[PDB]
Formats: C-alpha cells, sequence, structure tokens
C-alpha cells in the first residue's frame, strides 16, 4: 500500500549502506530522471541521511 | 556512415542514447559521449511479433 498524495509518507533511513542495483533492475522503469546526481555514480557516493 | 540493424523491447528504446547504462546498454551495445547523429525505430509488431 501506498499512502495518497496529500498524505504523502515519508520514511527515515541512515545507518545503512544501500546498493541500486537491486532497484534499476526493476523492469517497468519509464520516468527517471536525477538533478543533483547521475544514475550512473549513485553506486560511488555517501549520504549524510 | 555507418548503419547497425538490430531489435530490442520497448522499454529498452531509452537505454539506447549514449550516456545512458543498463542490462542491454552495458552488455549488448554502447555508445560514446561524442556520438553524431541519431537512431530511429519503428515498431515491428507486424512483422517480428
Amino acid at each position: 500500500r501506498f499512502a495518497s498524495v496529500y498524505a504523502w509518507n515519508r520514511k527515515r533511513i541512515s545507518n545503512c549502506v544501500a546498493d541500486y542495483s537491486v532497484l534499476y533492475n526493476l523492469a517497468p522503469f519509464f520516468t527517471f530522471k536525477c538533478y543533483g546526481v547521475s544514475p550512473t555514480k549513485l553506486n560511488d557516493l555517501c549520504f549524510t541521511n | 556512415v555507418y548503419a547497425d540493424s538490430f531489435v530490442i523491447r520497448g522499454d529498452e528504446v531509452r537505454q539506447i542514447a549514449p550516456g545512458q547504462t543498463g542490462n542491454i546498454a552495458d552488455y549488448n551495445y554502447k555508445l560514446p559521449d561524442d556520438f553524431t547523429g541519431c537512431v530511429i525505430a519503428w515498431n515491428s509488431n507486424k512483422l517480428d511479433s
């Protein structure tokens, strides 16, 4: 289940290492773009939160 | 000018463009960042499928 847009939820992710390879594998990705980063270089970056 | 012929899925048309990566974009065909020109894609559901 996903919450409605007017009641959009939010989950906190911290103190863990995330792999985007298990994400890109999804076939029906149609609209995907990034502003401050590039998807090809998201596997070698660190984030405070 | 050189011509390369192949048939791909509909979901993989976005990865053909240079600069993008993927399962087909990295293991089957890749284009240089300085690619000159354009590709042409048309449906072959009538013929290939």
